[PDB]
């Protein structure tokens, strides 16, 4: 469990200097990126039956 | 994250009395059930008991039947085991394990040596 | 054009559906059986009679197709890959004989597993004599393992055995209770146990395992038309 | 006839037809 | 008398780590969106219903073109179906009878197999000479194989039970790039969309992004409770879902390093066994062991419909890569497709 | 016509049985000859009787006639006489008790059809349900709804009419031989389905799959071949008007094998019955809860298997009784479909579960 605990540690480690952006931005760029590509979507709106394989 | 540390364990005369107390963080106490997991040195993982939710079903093994309670409540997020009875027998490692699913009796895999889910353990050991 | 495609995919339909119906002709004349067990329980010597994942085992008997399925070298959580095992006919538990224990909690979580209600279980108290040397010799015990056998009575109203140390027949109708009733502490009536004591040279286990999955055909089929 | 349980529907419909449209038998005087 | 510094360094860090997520967070992604429209109720048939498989059905893969899926059962089955006019272009017989994966190649030419025997097997179909056979068998996995994803002809990422992942290379045998830290089973693992990233969803309630190139782990997010079945990645690529057995569903993102929101109802307890997205992101599709599938609205956490057609659990499902429909499977053998 | 004959033909071969037995009889009355049968030597006795004649369609088996000698003399005619007044066996008390009768088959067969013919849509609706077991039972319920739908046409349209038989045409005589086998192919498949209990339970318990071709050729063309026997063996000896006639032994013929199936169903139910009570005492289960399951196991099993057709084989002769075993068998024969269609398609189990389903779904839909 030594060894584990070495190599653990160095793993959090690495993970403890990554960079960390604001929530408020990263939550706007991913309903704007939801909004964006919403017409492209024929769960969200209904594409016509002519034109969609699974009739 | 589920963080289940352990409290209580100290060299003391067989036959005294301890506590081992958890604090359950990180989840919801009340869904899940409990069990708890001995290592005795030099041998094998074994089970000593568990507690069903609210405290319904309570079973321990042969070793142990007619000495030890266990009790939890769901207010606290708490998990004790009263200590009595100590025999130079019973000296083990003592871990909190915590059952894989909600609402759901099988609660596999305690025993498995790699869990992530069990407690870091406190050594309880007695001697003279 | 697409008649031509469309006529190719037909025919191809045509013949992978007869050769579908011709694999479902062949797999319905078959039960899957799955071997599961603690270490040291003896279960490679009846392997051996006939690294990977699942060893395969064909064997027949009596015009019936058995494949029963050792899961050896998978890891211990079992909580995972367990679930796949519901759909087999029966799952044969082979008990090492605190090691009784951890396979009293194995059984008990198997039997109560939500995927596996269905599935019954068939039970095989391998290593007998080993039970027998145990208590003979007198240096290990259960009551302190067992706050229960000396209150316990031997069962002499079903306990038909040839001639042995009463004791051990004790303690494997112990052994044999200790299990039951585990088994029919929380059950539905939809699995049942087949406890059956055996021997590690023992021929019979395959007609013991041929009788218990005609038990529970018998049984599935009695319980679909509602008789049950 | 069919004494067996399974003329029964046999039997009200013939008793039936016979009975509903007929000529009736006089039982004495000049009938024996 | 190391190991007490071990731990107090590791307890040291994992607070730092606490602070810093807390310091990043400022407003839920919930408080943000309340301004926007909800999708309303929506609701979807079943258009096609394939049936012909023996056994449960645990995984499916969409093609590419959004023509062709393969689906594996518990019959020792592999079934390339045409999903408009439910035709059997293939079937291919497994010799293990106890697949638990499949994998669909972009271009086509490949499909993966994976379950109780430590090998995934590679199988051509582009070759017409009146057999189908297995091209390569990849071996040396310890544990049981769960999901496998193809990233091109040449390269295929394998995760087993045994906790660890591997990115194995086709045509020679042997495994390039080892992924290990985790603690528990990896159930799933989904690629993101530029081929360069991976998460993997293991037993130990937690998510952790490894690196392709060089062949270590990013980020740990946790979050959760329970083991997590299923994960798949947002469109965008920078966030992904997960699913876990208690009856939960979280949203994290790749910059924040936290979870977003979680999507969960009172009345239903099940562990949800599949995750996926659909074109835009905005319906978050997972499944259920209530027998149903439920589509939740990934931005505002609100049930927008119910799709209850399996007489079994759902146990796989997907959306296509053009977002058409999305189908489902179940334990019953019988595979749905909803639009 | 021709039956008027037979009745006239039966009195002249009794006259001859009757002289038969007068030359073999060697302070008795003397034996004088009456119309319809001769009477015995009685010692002087007072109202002497025996059962009556029943040569024609007035009189019936059940009632007696009887006189007095020093032989009774009508005070009309000043002649010898014999009280035939009991024989009439037309009064409305007896009439009555077939009206209900008839109007109880009319009721039962009516709401028979009805609980069945939604009972085969919600099968043949439902693909999850299918199965090989109830292929079995979407044709015996096929053949229960046509062969009840034949029961009342029957009633109502030949039966009440005399104007029908009377012209006697050539397709009544098919309306009826369709009856007759339809009739025996609803008893016959009882035997198909019991054959395939038999197979699921004791014997070949292993072997799930069999083909149904040798099912099927039971079910429907075995019949066959008995109506066509019975029917070319009327025409030739005993040809009625539109052949409704039940006084002929020829209809032996085609409800023979009929009662031959159903006592072989017999013995099936008791295997089945033995191995259940087998079952249970290896399971060790309460001695005095398993007879009230048991028998229920049975009960169920009476309509699938016409098990009632050899339990109660025979009218009995007695007012009362033979009261009682018109009321339930009729009861038992006109509800046997909706009994049928209620045990295993309205009380089953896992077809309540798709049901109410299939229920969850349409209302989350709407």
């Amino acid at each position: 469990s030594i060894a584990q605990a070495r190599k653990l540690v160095e793993q959090l480690k690495m993970e403890a200097n990554i960079d960390r952006i604001k929530v408020s931005k990263a939550a706007a760029d991913l309903m704007a990126y939801c909004e964006a590509h919403a017409k492209e979507d024929p769960l969200l709106t209904p594409v016509p039956a002519s034109e969609n394989p699974f009739r | 994250q589920v963080q289940l540390q352990e409290s209580g364990g100290g060299l003391v005369q067989p036959g005294g009395s301890l506590r081992l107390s958890c604090a359950a963080s990180g989840f919801t106490f009340s869904n899940y059930k409990m069990n708890w997991v001995r290592q005795a040195p030099g041998k094998g993982l074994e089970w000593v008991s568990d507690i069903s939710q609210s405290g319904a079903s309570i079973s321990y093994t042969g070793s142990v039947k007619g000495r030890f309670t266990i009790s939890r409540d769901n207010a606290k997020n708490t998990l004790y085991l009263q200590m009595n009875s100590l025999k130079p027998e019973d000296t083990a490692v003592y871990y909190c394990a915590r059952c894989p699913a909600p609402f759901t009796r099988d609660c596999f895999d305690v025993t498995s040596t790699t869990y992530a889910y069990r407690g870091q353990g406190t050594q309880v050991t007695v001697s003279s | 054009d697409q008649r031509n495609e469309e006529k190719a995919q037909r025919e191809a339909n045509k013949k992978i559906e007869k050769q579908l119906q011709k694999d479902k002709q062949v797999y319905r004349a078959t039960h899957r059986l799955l071997l599961l067990g603690a270490g040291e329980s003896g279960k490679n010597t009846i392997v051996k009679q006939m690294t990977s994942g699942i060893f395969e085992t064909k064997f027949q008997v009596d015009k019936v197709n058995f494949h029963m399925f050792d899961v050896g070298a998978q890891r211990d959580e079992r909580r995972k890959w367990i679930q796949c095992f519901n759909d087999v006919t029966a799952i044969i538990f082979v008990v090492a004989s605190n090691r009784l224990q951890a396979a009293l909690k194995l059984f008990d979580s198997i039997w109560n597993n939500k995927w596996l209600r269905d599935t019954s279980v068939i039970l095989f108290l391998n290593k007998q004599d080993l039970l027998a040397e145990k208590v003979l010799a007198g240096k290990s015990k259960i009551e302190d393992y067992f706050p229960e056998f000396a209150r316990y009575t031997t069962p002499e109203d079903a306990t038909p055995e040839p001639g042995e140390d009463p004791r051990v027949t004790r303690a494997k109708y112990f052994i044999r209770d200790e299990f039951l009733r585990i088994s029919t502490a929380s059950g539905d009536g939809r699995h049942y146990c087949y406890p059956h004591f055996t021997c590690s040279v023992d021929t019979e286990n395959i007609r013991r395992v041929f009788n218990d999955c005609r038990d529970i055909i018998q049984r599935m089929h009695l319980r679909q038309y509602e008789l049950l | 006839k069919c004494n067996t349980a399974t003329c029964a529907t046999q039997r009200l419909a013939e008793f039936l037809r016979h009975s509903s449209n007929n000529p009736p038998t006089n039982v004495g005087s000049n009938t024996p | 008398s190391e190991l007490d510094q071990l731990r107090q360094e590791a307890e040291q860090l994992k607070n730092q780590i606490r602070d810093a997520r807390k310091a990043c967070a400022d407003a839920t992604l919930s408080q943000i969106t309340n301004n926007i429209d909800p999708v309303g109720r929506i609701q979807m048939r079943t258009r096609r219903t394939l049936r012909g498989h023996l056994a449960k059905i645990y995984a499916m893969h969409w093609g590419t073109d959004s023509r062709l899926l393969v689906s594996a059962s518990q019959d020792g089955k592999l079934i390339i179906w045409d999903s408009y006019t439910t035709n059997k272009v293939h079937a291919i017989p497994l010799r293990s009878s106890w697949v638990m994966t499949c994998a669909y190649a972009p271009s086509g030419n490949y499909v993966a197999c994976g379950g109780l025997d430590n090998i995934c097997s590679i199988y051509n179909l582009k070759t017409r000479e009146g057999n189908v056979r297995v091209s390569r068998e990849l071996a040396g996995h310890t544990g049981y194989l769960s999901c496998c994803r193809f990233l091109d002809d040449n390269q295929i990422v394998t995760s087993s039970g045994d906790t660890t992942c591997a990115l194995w290379d086709i045509e020679t045998g042997q495994q390039t790039t080892t992924f290990t830290g985790h603690t528990g089973d990896v159930m799933s693992l989904s690629l993101a969309p530029d081929t360069r990233l991976f998460v993997s969803g293991a037993c130990d309630a937690s998510a952790k992004l490894w690196d392709v190139r060089e062949g270590m782990c990013r980020q740990t997010f946790t979050g959760h409770e329970s083991d997590i079945n299923a994960i798949c990645f947002f469109p965008n690529g920078n966030a992904f879902a997960t699913g876990s057995d208690d009856a939960t569903c979280r949203l994290f993102d790749l910059r924040a390093d936290q979870e977003l929101m979680t999507y969960s109802h009172d009345n239903i307890i099940c562990g949800i066994t599949s995750v996926s997205f659909s074109k835009s992101g905005r319906l978050l599709l997972a499944g259920y062991d209530d027998f149903n599938c439920n589509v939740w609205d990934a931005l505002k956490a609100d049930r927008a419909g119910v799709l209850a057609g399996h007489d079994n659990r759902v146990s796989c499902l997907g959306v296509t890569d053009d977002g058409m429909a999305v189908a489902t499977g179940s334990w019953d053998s019988f595979l749905k497709i909803w639009n | 016509p021709f039956l008027y004959v037979v009745g006239r033909k039966k009195m002249m071969d009794a006259q001859y049985k009757c002289y038969d037995r007068m030359q073999q009889l060697p302070p008795y009355c003397n034996r004088t000859w009456d119309g319809w049968l001769c009477w015995d030597d009685t010692p002087a006795g007072v109202l002497s009787y025996q059962f009556c004649p029943d040569y024609f369609p007035d009189f019936d088996p059940s009632e007696k006639v009887t006189k007095y000698c020093d032989w009774f003399k009508h005070p009309e005619n000043n002649r010898t006489w014999s009280n035939y007044t009991m024989c009439n066996a037309f009064t409305p008390e007896k009439l009555k008790n077939a009206y209900v009768l008839y109007y109880l088959a009319i009721v039962g067969h009516s709401l028979s059809i009805f609980t069945l013919v939604i009972s085969l849509g919600i099968f043949v609706f439902f693909r999850s349900l299918g199965c090989q077991r109830v292929t079995l039972h979407k044709n015996m319920f096929l053949t229960y709804i046509l062969n009840s739908m034949i029961i009342i046409i029957h009633l109502v349209e030949v039966v009440p009419n005399g104007e029908l038989v009377r012209r006697d045409p050539v397709s009544c005589k098919i309306l009826h031989f369709f009856h007759q086998y339809m009739m025996a192919c609803n008893y016959f498949w009882m035997l198909c389905e019991g054959i395939y209990l038999h197979t699921l339970i004791v014997v070949a318990v292993f072997t799930e799959k069999q083909r149904l071709r040798w099912y099927y050729l039971l079910g429907w063309g075995f019949p066959l071949v008995p109506t066509t026997i019975h029917a070319i063996t009327r025409a030739v000896y005993f040809n009625d008007n539109c052949w409704l006639s039940v006084e002929t032994h020829l209809l032996y013929i085609i409800h023979g094998p009929v009662m031959a199936a159903l006592v072989v169903n017999f013995f099936f139910l008791l295997n089945i019955v033995r191995v259940l009570v087998t079952k249970m005492r290896e399971t060790h289960e309460a001695e005095s809860h398993m007879y009230l399951k048991a028998v229920k196991a049975t009960m169920i099993l009476v309509p699938l298997l016409g098990i009632q057709f050899v339990v109660f084989p025979w009218r009995p002769s007695n007012k009362m009784l033979g009261k009682i075993y018109d009321y339930v068998m009729h009861s038992l024969i006109h509800f046997q479909g909706f009994f049928v269609a209620t045990i295993y398609c309205f009380c089953n189990n896992e077809v309540q579960t798709t049901v109410k389903r299939q229920w969850a779904q349409f209302k989350i839909q709407w």
